[PDB]
RNA sequence: AAUGAGACA
RNA sequence: GAACAAUAGUAAGCACAAUCAUAGCACAUAAAAACGUUAGGUCAAGGUGUAGCUUAUGGGUUGGAAAGAAAUGGGCUACA
């Protein structure tokens, strides 16, 4: 699954370069604390459990 | 064609209650008032008795609009205990969860 | 200013706040003093829930064998 | 106006006439149910009223046979309904007034004494000498510039 | 033993839907409500009528939509406006669905009295979530 | 306001002490029109017009 | 209580637009019938039931145009249909038991 | 590149009647979901500000509404089945309002308000005294 | 009546009752196989008992470059569906 | 058979303004949004699901519409319909000072297809005594005459109409109820005159 | 702390 | 079908576990608890197989289901 593994690295930092785009802020300093900011408004998911919100991460942080 | 033949008569009874509730409106109230002559409210009782009987909101039976249950009916959501959980147990309420604390 | 609770709720709370507010005033020595005696320390026991289907918060009905 | 669907996106100019006449013949089937079923429909739960989603009539409300009646026949695009009945109102000897006289004509005038165009029930000179337009046109006691 | 609304494990040769895989007391801890309107409110009336208008839906979209329905629908109403939201497999051509989408739309507004929305997302099957 | 409509009645009888009630209750009344509280005040015009020989041996004369 | 209290409760009375002269205690039961809204006025009671009668006349008909497709109705005739060929049947009118 | 120019077509028509001033104006939405209600104060905030408006935000406590049901369709009576409905709260307070900015903020805000959310405004309009008092009457 | 009815799994999964503690330890001798029978497997989205000719589902929208528009069958054509069918 | 078109989503500019693809409140569409979102519980070993097909997205009132890109775009556009607050009405005590009637309305927005809410129909007006002009004898007969309306406090007075059906029958009736008590604590009565010495406020 | 089972493979 | 100074077992699925709720954590309580057992309970929530009724086991109106010799279970109030 190394394939798999490099098509979401480099999606991810497109999405990135999008999300940065529609926040009107610096994409070269949207760092993840800012994107998980910015998930948590556009997707204001209400629900207790915390693994269950919606995530955008790091695919190697991500996948096992 | 309602749920069953129990449900059909509450309908025929609720129709008959509306259009008779200013009527026995106006009569109940020279009864239910002590200042007017007592044989007045005698006449009062024979005419309001006089009305047909489907006309009387006593009789009006609350039960669940899916299946007609006449008791364990929630008055807020017009439903049954049954179909309550049924509808609430597969999300399809909002804001109706399990409860825990 | 207490409120809320009964005689006894009202008396342990103003004790507790007493012991966290004459901190300030007394050396660090005998604040660890004032730990061991249980002065600092918030009681946790707050009164339980009751059950459905039992008389009380640990009482059940009486369960009749035969 | 299309789904945001790719599968129900169009993919070209053919596809969008066909799309979009599919949708649009779905509220003329819609409709046709309303109308062929009114007492289906008359329940209102809408505060404030919206008179443009109730059901509508065709049929005429008044089937009596009098002036009044005869207009509702004219004003709901009917030429043999009305036609009939004036015809009707002539043999009575009720009085008829030009005005509506001539809106009688002007309705059967524009589709040459036929029914408009409705969901369900070029060369060459479409006007006729044997016309009913005509004929009435005699029969007017007094004709005015209109 | 518990059974509402629950699928029972039969081997590994069963696919289940992400809203079927969760217990009804993982609501509002893993899945949300697939209907959100005012009625359920603290101090808010009209909850009946919004109710059995719900099931309503629910029997008439799986109806008009024979076997291409993939799961539930979601029902959304902000003003006087009903959102329909829905999942619908490739079983028809395209041009039966703008038809339906048109009848759909047509009928229930003169039916409720009210504007309404059908917006569809379309997959080419079930989406499988465990087992399988 | 609602004394215009009480104009016919008997001013000192027992009628005027009922009447007034139900014009009271029709004033804190938000449910009912205008048109609607006339047909209560007018019904009671009906009913005691209606039934004038029961008042007479009541035991007081009542116009 | 004094006459100086009796007239400022009167006058308050007649202000707000309550009852001025001294009411019984059963007596007020008449203010409070029209101050109301009768029981069975309500749009609680009289609109409880949702009308079934339009909902399965209008579904029954969509189904015979086509336009909706019952599962439930199409089990219910499917079996008797088989119930036919089985030959057992609803017998017409004076036919049950009179032979 | 190509772009409509000049699509934008409102007339405000300024008419001689003085505007009507709101001395406070409190709005309260209510929902089910902590998430939305939090997006949407931030939405609401944003808007404020940039219309100049120093609005304060404040939650008000919270409350829950319990009842039980039977568990069985028959008998079985020691077991229950117990249900929750959640209602939070949000208030979003305005002060110093005129009448033609609060019909603009309350459309703006009503128009965008979330599907699972419903709330209440509470205007407080200030005027002076009326005609018969002002006048000197005995 | 139309909130009483229910879905066809539902319906088959219950009278087919080949769930319940009958075929367990051999305490069903029925030895009869009860089939399950898909009623939709002759489906025609817009077909109906009055016989309507919708323009989308059954019939072709466009006809000769011209849109149709609804229309009924004939007595004698919709007999023969049937007989199909 | 018919096959699927791509996404727009490989269509998507980098620097594209996002507003204009959502104008108004729209469901998630998988498609139509660039951003790749997985949301639900995942498996015991494995990652969340995906945003095609996935119903947790669809549930969520979406936000997308309201960037703060956009915003500042809608907001700025609605700055001509407005007029300035007067700057000499800053000071909460003036306002009192110049206006000394505040008259409390609600509005009610729910989903449904009525809005009819009879709560609605409440009107609640606050006046403050001290910017009167009632008279030593007059101003004490009101307090007598109101009751339970008037604060000894705050020395404010509460209106409450709830009996017409409509919110300006009520504002006209409340307002009404405020100018015929003020005109009745200034006509001294014969009667006045018999006070008794236990009713006396002082 | 003696007794109990019938038309379940 | 196991021996850790290891002698035939292996990695996943469900359940337990962990997590979540009771607005800090902790503890505690809730909630959860598979596959099966008792042909356990419910054709009277509702649907439905099979069998039965069809001027009747169907529908409507009016009036009426009393009463405790006695035995027992769970409760409230007491016997200060
Ligand atoms: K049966
Ligand atoms: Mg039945
Ligand atoms: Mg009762
Ligand atoms: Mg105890
Ligand atoms: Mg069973
Ligand atoms: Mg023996
Ligand atoms: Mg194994
Ligand atoms: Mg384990
Ligand atoms: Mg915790
Ligand atoms: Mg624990
Ligand atoms: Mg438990
Ligand atoms: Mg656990
Ligand atoms: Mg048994
Ligand atoms: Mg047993
Ligand atoms: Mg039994
Ligand atoms: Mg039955
Ligand atoms: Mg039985
Ligand atoms: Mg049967
Ligand atoms: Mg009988
Ligand atoms: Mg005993
Ligand atoms: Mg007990
Ligand atoms: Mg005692």
């Amino acid at each position: 699954t190394v394939d798999f593994i490099k098509k979401q690295i480099e999606e991810f930092n497109i999405g990135k370069r999008h999300l940065a785009n529609m926040m009107g802020e610096d994409p070269e300093t949207f760092t993840q604390e800012d994107i998980d900011r910015a998930i948590a408004y556009l997707f204001p998911s209400g629900l207790f459990e915390k693994r269950a919100r919606p995530i955008m991460k790091h695919p190697e942080e991500i996948f096992p | 064609y309602y749920v069953d033949w129990k449900m059909l008569r509450d309908v025929k009874r609720r129709k008959m209650a509306y259009e008779y509730a200013d009527e026995r409106l106006r009569i109940n109230s020279l009864r239910k008032n002590t200042i007017l002559p007592k044989d007045l409210q005698e006449v009062a009782d024979e005419e309001i008795a006089s009305l047909p009987r489907d006309s009387c909101p006593v009789r009006i039976r609350n039960r669940c609009v899916m299946t007609s249950r006449p008791r364990g009916v929630k008055r807020r959501w017009r439903l049954s205990r049954i179909v309550f959980r049924h509808l609430a147990d597969h999300g399809q309420l909002s804001g109706v969860q399990r409860a825990m604390w | 200013a207490v409120s809320g609770g009964g005689r006894s709720a009202q008396a342990g709370a103003v004790r507790l706040a007493m012991a966290r507010a004459l901190c300030s005033f007394v050396t660090e020595d005998e604040v660890e003093w004032m730990r061991q005696a249980g002065l600092l320390t918030a009681d946790p026991r707050v009164r339980e829930r009751k059950k459905p289907g039992q008389e009380g918060a640990r009482r059940k009905f009486t369960w009749k064998k035969r | 106006v299309f789904q945001d669907d790719p599968y129900l996106i169009p993919t070209s100019s053919v596809e969008s006439h066909s799309f979009l006449l599919a949708k649009k013949s779905g509220e003329n089937a819609a409709k046709f149910i309303i109308n062929s079923y009114p007492k289906y429909f008359q329940k209102d739960i809408a505060e404030p009223h919206i008179p443009c989603l109730m059901p509508e009539y065709f049929e005429p409300q008044i089937e009596d046979v009098s002036e009044a009646a005869l207009q509702e026949r004219i004003k709901l695009r009917k030429v043999k309904a009305s036609v009939d009945m004036f015809d009707q109102l002539l043999q009575a000897g009720t009085t008829v007034s030009l005005e509506t006289t001539n809106s009688l004509l002007d309705l059967l005038c524009y589709y040459g004494n036929q029914e408009p165009s409705a969901n369900y029930n070029h060369l060459g000179v479409t006007w006729r000498t044997k016309n009913n337009a005509e004929r009435i046109f005699a029969l007017m006691p007094e004709k005015n510039a209109h | 033993k518990n059974r509402a609304a629950r699928v029972r494990v039969s081997k590994g040769d069963k696919p289940v839907t992400y809203e079927e895989a969760h217990a009804p007391h993982y609501i509002a801890h893993r899945k949300g409500w697939l209907s959100l309107h005012t009625g359920n409110l603290d101090g808010e009336d009209h909850a009946a009528e919004r109710t059995v208008e719900d099931v309503f839906l629910r029997k008439f979209m799986l109806g008009t939509f024979p076997g291409c329905l993939a799961d539930q629908l979601v029902l959304k109403r902000r003003a006087n406006q009903l959102e329909i939201c829905a999942l619908v497999l490739r079983q028809l051509p395209p041009h039966k669905f703008y038809f339906l989408v048109g009848y759909s739309e047509t009928l229930l507004s003169h039916f409720y009295k009210c504007p309404v929305h059908l917006h569809l997302q379309t997959v080419p099957s079930k989406v499988v979530y465990k087992y399988i | 306001f609602l004394d215009k409509y009480l104009q016919d009645f008997p001013k000192q009888g027992p009628i005027r002490h009922f009447m007034e009630l139900v014009t009271c209750g029709l004033s804190k009344n938000p449910y009912l029109s205008v048109k609607q509280k006339v047909e209560h005040i007018e019904w009671f015009r009906n009913y005691f017009n209606e039934k004038r020989v029961i008042l007479k041996e009541s035991g007081i004369q009542l116009n | 209580l004094s006459e100086y209290a009796v007239r400022m409760s009167r006058l308050s009375a007649r202000l707000f637009g309550e009852v001025a002269r001294p009411t019984d205690s059963k007596s007020m039961k008449v203010v409070k019938l029209f101050s109301e809204q009768p029981l069975a006025k309500r749009k609680e009671t009289y609109d409880w039931y949702p009308n079934h009668n339009t909902y399965f006349a209008l579904m029954g008909t969509l189904r015979f145009l086509g336009l909706y497709r019952d599962e439930h109705q199409d089990f219910r005739d499917e079996q008797l249909r088989l119930k036919k060929l089985r030959g057992k049947g609803k017998p017409r009118k004076g036919e049950g038991k009179r032979a | 590149v190509d772009v409509p120019k000049d699509m934008t077509k409102p007339e405000i028509t300024i008419s001689d009647e003085p505007d009507t001033l709101y001395k406070r104006l409190s709005v309260l939405v209510k929902g089910h979901d902590k998430a939305v209600l939090d997006s949407y104060e931030y939405f609401a905030v944003l808007a404020a500000k940039e219309l100049g408006i120093s609005i304060k935000v404040h939650e008000p406590p919270r409350k829950i509404e319990r009842f039980t049901l039977l568990k069985s369709v028959h008998i079985f009576k020691k077991h229950r089945v117990q249900y929750e409905m959640r209602t939070l709260y949000r208030c979003l307070e305005l002060e110093h309002l005129t009448g033609s900015t609060a019909d603009v903020y309350l459309e703006y805000i009503q128009r965008n308000l979330p599907e699972g959310v419903a709330m209440e405004v509470t205007k407080t309009k200030l005027e002076q005294l009326p005609e018969h008092i002002r006048k000197p009457i005995w | 009546s139309f909130f009483t009815k229910l879905t066809a799994d539902e319906l088959w999964k219950g009278a087919l009752a080949e769930s319940g503690a009958g075929a367990r330890k051999g305490r069903g001798k029925r030895t009869k196989k009860k089939r399950r029978k898909d009623l939709n497997r002759g489906q025609i989205i817009g077909e109906g008992r009055h016989g309507f000719l919708w323009p989308g589902l059954n019939i072709p929208l466009m006809r000769n470059g011209a849109v149709q528009t609804i229309a009924q069958r004939s007595k004698e054509d919709q007999e023969k569906v049937e007989a199909d069918m | 058979r018919r096959k699927a078109l791509p996404p727009r989503t490989e269509k998507m500019a980098v620097d594209q303004d996002w507003p204009s693809v959502y104008p108004v409140a729209a469901p998630f569409k998988p498609s139509a949004v660039p951003l790749p979102v997985r949301m639900g519980y995942p498996v015991k070993r494995g990652v969340p699901m995906a945003k095609e097909g996935n119903l947790e997205l669809l549930k969520i009132p979406n936000f997308l519409h309201l960037t703060p890109v956009a915003i500042k775009r809608h907001c700025e556009a609605l700055k001509d319909f407005c007029t300035e607050w007067p700057a000499a009405l800053d000071s909460d005590e003036k306002c009192e000072k110049h206006f000394p009637i505040e008259i409390d309305t609600a509005d009610y927005v729910s989903a449904g297809p009525s809005i009819r809410n009879p709560k609605a129909r409440v009107v609640t007006l606050r006046v403050k005594l001290s910017s009167l002009n009632l008279d030593d004898h007059a101003k004490k007969k009101l307090i007598k005459l109101v009751g339970d309306r008037y604060c000894k406090s705050t020395d404010v007075l509460t209106i409450k109409t709830d009996r017409c059906p409509l919110k300006r029958q009520n504002y006209d009736y409340a307002v009404y109820l405020l100018t015929v008590l003020y005109h009745e604590s200034w006509k001294t009565e014969e009667w006045e005159k018999k006070k008794t010495e236990a009713d006396m406020e002082e």
